[PDB]
């Protein structure tokens, strides 16, 4: 082991020097088996978040039509 | 119709010294004497492992946001109960996915995949809800809602048939579609050779590992196979000579294993790229190129998950 | 990168200010004050 | 080159020492082992290069296809040539590659209404040729799918299939006759 | 000095003084038994 606090067991191993948070954030550094780590002052190990969640209003009558356009490169 | 494609293979990593000599100081000194072979062997295997995670992300992670189907479900007579996730069950999976998940029965380390099966099933659910509620519009820009039978009329107009033939025959069409889905569940269940590809990749990998260990036991030309006998139970110098030959043999075995893995990795990556293309062109939109996405004229496609 | 005998970083070094004999042990690091 | 310097099992690495500075015959034996080692190093290098060459050739074929189908023409297959609906592409050179600039069209600022499949007038159903029926509050209109441009319903831009009974969800609205009968008196 | 810190080990293995954000494999560990027990079978004129 590399010569020279917080011990947290995970699915891959156990880190040394990071604390977990119940918050889920976008992944930055992949550790494995569904965990990521990133810089706050401190390293935080949290479970990944797939993305923002939204549901479109669906009804047998409604429809949506655009009114303006953008051009991208 | 059904179509099955593999996208990833198990990640493995092997330590050179512990395999070649293992708990033998003098033997490791002889390894330094050869040069830097096993360093580049480690780098090769690490390369293909990171590649496997690349493939899975490429295929499934096509949609940034997560979409949810409406709680009340009246899609004009169509029945998607066998496709959509089933809540009254741990590890929420579709019944078709549940059946697929049961059918497939299966100094060395095995690393874990970077996305767990809950994540993959979440990606499949998002794509299904998006295509049911919003047509193909969510592939280009913001999702725009639309009633389902109107969407089906658009697709009929796509393949060259006017739209009144749909509106006048909505009952018959709905019955056709529901019956076909239920028949597929049974057909997949009956024949055992259905999942014949996803199984082959597993068998080939496991059998390759076994041959590696068998090669460990053989003697390669020496009085004995295990190191300690040659070491203590002969004089040091000519014991060193016997050690030298046995080392050369074991290094050759590691050589062939790595090279075989590189070829197989290339084949799997080709299949993963094909699966990504099928995803985007056939789920996210309607296809015009013939026989790419099933016999007949194409209408739509539904993604389902599987072990590998 | 080289691999020879070296003085490890952040090691404990004795300070003396009628001088006691000390063993050799594969080289010694000798430093004198600016006086 | 690093592999060149290593000794592979011998008294010395450089040939001349083994040659002149030992007797010829067993110097030949030491030479034999050293050469066996160096040949193995050349083996692995060539094989690695063959694999990498195959990977690059696959990428080159993909680039040729993108050139011909997306620069030389418009593409219909979705998400091949950038997110959105495709319009055109520009080729730019690079030191060991090529760079594309895909120009696309992305809609925005949507507004939602209520619609119906068909319009029942005079006991006959009317379907639109292109576009979809749409209604703000009380009035009814016809517009194409991808841009908001309402139009007055007319017997010319909608065709007639059958009577009013068979369809589901049909609503009742007047279908305006063409200007020529109105002009006639 | 390579053996001082984990960070120093990482710098040594990448052959550089500066490293970018990520994960790296510095080395591998093992466990040493440091003990022996022998049990030969246990039940002349
Ligand atoms: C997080 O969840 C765990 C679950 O048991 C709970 O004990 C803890 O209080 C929660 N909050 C934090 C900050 O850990
Ligand atoms: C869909 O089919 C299943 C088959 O068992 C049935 O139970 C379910 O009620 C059907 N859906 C609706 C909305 O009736
Ligand atoms: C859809 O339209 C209704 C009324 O026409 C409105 O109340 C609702 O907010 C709209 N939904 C949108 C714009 O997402
Ligand atoms: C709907 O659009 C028509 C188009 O001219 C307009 O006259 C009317 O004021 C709008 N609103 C209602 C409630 O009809
Ligand atoms: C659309 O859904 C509503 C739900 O309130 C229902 O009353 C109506 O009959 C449905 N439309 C048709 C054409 O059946």
């Amino acid at each position: 082991a590399d010569q020279l606090s917080n011990v947290f067991q995970t699915r891959a191993g156990c880190l040394i020097g990071a604390e977990h948070v119940n918050n889920s954030y976008e992944c930055d550094i992949p550790i494995g088996a569904g965990i990521c780590a990133s810089y706050q002052q401190s390293i935080i190990a949290y479970t990944m978040s797939l993305g923002a969640e939204n549901s479109v209003a669906y009804s047998n009558n409604s429809i949506a039509i655009p009114t303006n356009f953008t051009i991208s490169v | 119709t059904t179509e099955i494609l593999p996208v990833s293979m198990t990640k493995t990593s092997v330590d050179c010294t512990m395999y070649i000599c293992g708990d033998s100081t003098e033997c490791s000194n002889l390894l330094l004497q050869y040069g830097s072979f096993c360093t580049q062997l480690n780098r090769a295997l690490t390369g293909i492992a990171v590649e496997q995670d690349k493939n899975t992300q490429e295929v499934f992670a096509q949609v940034k946001q997560i979409y949810k189907t409406p709680p009340i479900k009246d899609f004009g007579g169509f029945n998607f109960s066998q496709i959509l996730p089933d809540p009254s069950k741990p590890s929420k999976r579709s019944p078709i996915e549940d059946l697929l998940f049961n059918k497939v029965t299966l100094g060395l380390t095995v690393l874990p995949p970077l996305l767990t099966d809950e994540m993959i099933a979440q990606y499949t659910s998002a794509l299904l809800a998006g295509t049911i509620t919003s047509g193909w519009t969510f592939g280009a820009g913001p999702a725009l809602q639309i009633p389902f039978p109107m969407q089906m009329a658009y697709r009929f107009n796509g393949i060259g048939v006017t739209q009144n033939v749909l509106y006048e025959n909505q009952k018959l069409i709905a019955n056709q579609f529901n019956s076909a889905i239920g028949k597929i569940q049974d057909s997949l269940s009956s024949t055992p050779s259905a999942l014949g590809k996803l199984q082959d990749v597993v068998n080939q990998n496991a059998q390759a590992l076994n041959t590696l260990v068998k090669q460990l036991s053989s003697n390669f030309g020496a009085i004995s196979s295990v190191l300690n006998d040659i070491l203590s139970r002969l004089d040091p110098p000519e014991a060193e000579v016997q050690i030298d030959r046995l080392i050369t043999g074991r290094l050759q075995s590691l050589q062939t294993y790595v090279t075989q893995q590189l070829i197989r990795a290339a084949e799997i990556r080709a299949s993963a790229n094909l699966a990504a293309t099928k995803m985007s062109e056939c789920v996210l939109g309607q296809s015009k190129r013939v026989d790419f996405c099933g016999k007949g004229y194409h209408l739509m496609s539904f993604p389902q998950s599987a072990p590998h | 990168s080289t691999q020879d005998l070296f003085l490890p970083f952040f090691s404990n070094v004795t300070w003396f200010h009628d001088n006691p004999v000390l063993p050799f042990n594969d080289g010694v690091y000798f430093a004198s004050t600016e006086k | 080159v690093k592999q060149l310097s290593s000794n592979f099992g011998a008294i010395s690495s450089v040939l001349n020492d083994i040659l002149s500075r030992l007797d010829p015959p067993e110097a030949e034996v030491q030479i034999d082992r050293l050469i066996t080692g160096r040949l193995q190093s050349l083996q692995t290098y060539v094989t690695q290069q063959l694999i990498r060459a195959a990977e690059i050739r696959a990428s080159a074929n993909l680039a040729a296809t993108k050139m011909s189908e997306c620069v030389l023409g418009q593409s219909k297959r979705v998400d091949f040539c950038g997110k959105g609906y495709h319009l055109m592409s520009f080729p730019q050179s690079a030191p060991h590659g090529v760079v594309f600039l895909h120009v696309t069209y992305v809609p925005a600022q949507e507004k939602n209404f209520t619609t119906a499949p068909a319009i029942c007038h005079d006991g006959k159903a009317h379907f639109p040729r292109e576009g979809v029926f749409v209604s703000n509050g009380t009035h009814w209109f016809v517009t194409q799918r991808n841009f908001y441009e309402p139009q007055i319903i007319t017997t010319d831009n909608t065709f007639v299939s059958g009577n009013c009974d068979v369809v589901i969800g049909i609503v009742n609205n007047t279908v305006y006759d063409p200007l020529q009968p109105e002009l006639d008196s | 000095d390579c053996a001082l810190d984990p960070l120093s080990e990482t710098k040594c293995t990448l052959k550089s003084f500066t490293v970018e954000k990520g994960i790296y494999q510095t080395s591998n560990f093992r466990v040493q038994p440091t003990e022996s027990i022998v049990r030969f079978p246990n039940i002349c004129p």
